[PDB]
């Protein structure tokens, strides 16, 4: 029970350069791994957005949700280190999505769910 | 011509084009000419309708008329039966006397 | 067409493995594609040439057709419903695919 | 007018991958326009220009039209169906499209 | 009067892009203006210009009548359903248009 | 008596852009107005004089009345109606507006 | 007795403002009185007054009341369902006003 | 007895604005006062010497009595259905305040 | 599903003029965008009020959620940093909106969700 | 073809353990088979060869055929049921396999 047709958005997954600069910090490169399709669940409801982010820094978060197929899972290893980009319809701004895990189901080995986090863009 | 005599109509639960309307004549035509069963597949149905050709054809109406247009003419429907007292010799004399003499 | 492009797009699916490519295309596509057939009641060619070498062999039986688009995505609807469920569970007889194949239906009656 | 703009608009859905935009343009409306034209049992051209050329080649059968809104519209409205799910499932005749298309039938009878 | 204004307000849409409002505009509201006009059996004529000048050239047919209120109000309902959901449900036959363009309608019988 | 205030407080929506106060009394009530004069198989003229006028011009059928009450009230839940729902639906015939609108019916008949 | 107190203290509103009292003392009222005035098959007056001067200049009927308090609070009823739902969804024939109108109800037969 | 008190406690409200007390006490209760009075067939008046002041005037009518507690308690009940919901719904006929008041019924027949 | 004629309800968006003024400060002036309609979802139920702000300050906040047709999010850029204005009926007293951020949905792309705060008015 | 391939694909279960394997491919595998062949009132052989060694022996009843694509995604969702529930329960008879086996059957009669 996969139900395809609802997978109507097509994603952009990617990962980071390896290796670090000269004083260690994560490369700010991003390469490429390719397409694939999904079905996206927002959070409806009022505060489903957070506001501030520690040291009192304003911020804007909203995290959703990305069910995927399971052979994107097999293909490449999506993890905690990669982002993951879409574009909404007819618009020229692209959401920047952080994949945060990963969450397989054993229940039936067709789903596999991406929990991002879409709030604060990553570089 | 009007199609008011016919009794047997077959239904099917989809949308055909004309083709597959002589197609499914032609088969039950060759279905009955050979002696075979119908066996309706699918969503196929038929359905007989309460009909009667006497009434269609207006029987006694058409009875009526004959004996209202005799009865018109001043000649009686059962002069000798004509249209539809024992000897057949007083026949004769009533018809005469009833409507030969004015 | 029925092309692998076509069945990719169709199932949102990349048949990458060459193990799940097999299987799709060889044993999931060929019984939608002879179910379809078996229901018309005609034998059905990808392209003219198939059908004129069919017919010089005499193979090919009477009233046969090139596909369409809409008995291709009839199939193409099959395929799908094959590919979601894989058990038994019983359904209607008369589904979607069977509206889009009616009309090239032949030899219908009783 | 079936253009990429239109369509584009009806499903919501910018198309610029190649392969995409292939499969919906080249299987998935010309489905819509079969069905649609099978089921007026009728021919639909695009334009007149085409309907001229048609009836000179004298491929053209009896009552052809060239397409008016109505019709596009409720090939749209195929396509969108297309377009949304992809599996066979017990859905009803007689949908939405049929109620638009049906003034424009010709040959109904009994 | 079936300008852009009543056409925006009615949608609560603001058709600033030229692709959707040209799809809005110019395939959307012709739908279902000639599908109001294919019910009422008569053609209908924005202003009694239009209307003069085709009963001129003898291209109008009889009843002809100059649009009131209801029947543009139903083209309305049409096209803000038409808006709305995109694909082939299925629904009932007898709307909520209907019920606003019936007493105008024309030639019923059997 | 149809006036800008009573429109306004009825619909509990005041109107302050010119656009949407066009659209609501030009092209939403007189629909309302005319369908609910349809409906009485009779002409409705708001005020005494007009009445008179239309009389002396001719155009004035069997059985005008001046609006009572009631039809105004009728009027307003057509309108209310309009204004709420903006889609063709399956709504059924004989509305709460009928119950109020019927005793003024006139040529009642079969 | 219909006064303003009445029907501040049965609407549970105040109507401080000139607009909105005016809207339901001057078309919201009138509207459910001469509802059930067509309702009861005669006139209704206030006092006993009202009912001779009308009866002097003869444009009263057969069969004049002046309300009970029944008839009042059935009027009543009806303005508070008009103050509360403001569109025509469809409601049954007869209310719970028509119960307490009914032993009011004169010339009934077939 | 219907005194202040009795409908103070029956309705569980204090009314201690002069507005509310009027209200209730002179729009309410007699209305059910008259509804049940029309049920019955018959007069009915609260003390014995009302109702010999009445026969003495002529105007009690045939089979008149005084008040017993199952009237008053029936007529309780429809004050505090009057009470409690201040719109016209469909309630049924024949509520749980008939089932008190029937056998004080006099003219039943048909 | 967007379901039309229950965005009864004309807002007003308008963001804030750039630059700062002598002590950087955002400048207090409010420019202009223009007019959308969206269908506002309060929160109803208890406890939806906050009182209690920061360094025991008194306040009165309650958040609200605005659904908008997707075309506003697409002609303008609403973020956190601009407000809306809208007006009750009948009545003087403008209600101040606070944007805190935008969800947008990818199931179907027709709608989105505009969440703001209406609490405490904006300069 | 009812390969290891094939069966792991379908159940979406890889069987690395042999006795897992053994029961899949020993026990369940070929129930399916005996009881497709069973329903289908003929003997059906995988491959050609074997069909011709059947015939040879003299055990190939009447009408044998070579297992078609169908027949082996029939089979297919036998096996899957068998491998979902694992208790007898009331599921009824003619279930999703029987459509696609039906017009393989050959001694259908009464």
């Amino acid at each position: 029970p996969i139900s395809a047709g609802s997978l109507k958005t097509r994603l952009l997954a990617q990962r980071r350069t390896s290796g670090t600069d000269d004083w260690g910090a994560p490369v700010q490169g991003w390469s490429d791994l390719g397409l694939f399709s999904g079905d996206v669940k927002n959070d409806t409801g009022l505060g489903a957005i957070r506001t501030a982010a520690g040291s009192g820094l304003p911020a804007s978060i909203a995290k959703y949700s990305i069910k995927v197929r399971s052979e994107v899972i097999r293909r490449w290893s999506i993890n905690s280190a990669d982002r993951i980009i879409g574009r909404l319809p007819f618009s020229t701004q692209e959401m920047v999505f952080s994949v945060t895990g990963v969450i397989s189901d054993f229940a039936d080995p067709s789903m596999a769910y991406i929990l991002v986090e879409a709030g604060a863009d990553e570089q | 011509t009007n199609g008011n005599l016919q009794q047997i109509y077959y239904s099917v639960a989809a949308f055909l084009t004309p083709e597959q309307r002589e197609q499914f004549s032609a088969n039950v035509a060759q279905s009955v000419e050979s002696g075979r069963t119908p066996v309706l597949e699918g969503g196929i149905d038929v359905k007989a309708l309460g009909l009667n050709p006497a009434d269609a054809q207006l029987l006694q109406s058409r009875n009526y008329s004959v004996e209202s247009i005799c009865r018109f003419f001043a000649v009686p429907p059962s002069m000798i039966g004509h249209a539809s007292g024992s000897g057949i010799e007083a026949q004769q004399l009533a018809f005469l006397g009833l409507t030969l003499a004015p | 067409a029925l092309t692998l492009a076509m069945v990719q797009r169709h199932l949102q699916a990349d048949l990458i493995e060459d193990d799940e490519r097999s299987y799709v295309m060889e044993q999931l596509l060929p019984a939608a594609r002879e179910s379809a057939e078996m229901f018309l009641n005609r034998n059905i060619y990808s392209t003219s040439e198939e059908l004129a070498a069919a017919v010089a062999a005499g193979t090919a039986g009477q009233y046969p057709l090139v596909t369409p688009r809409a008995v291709e995505q009839a199939i193409l609807l099959m395929l799908g419903d094959f590919y979601r469920d894989r058990e038994a569970t019983g359904k209607p007889v008369s589904t979607s695919a069977h509206n889009l194949l009616y009309p090239y239906r032949v030899k219908v009656g009783v």
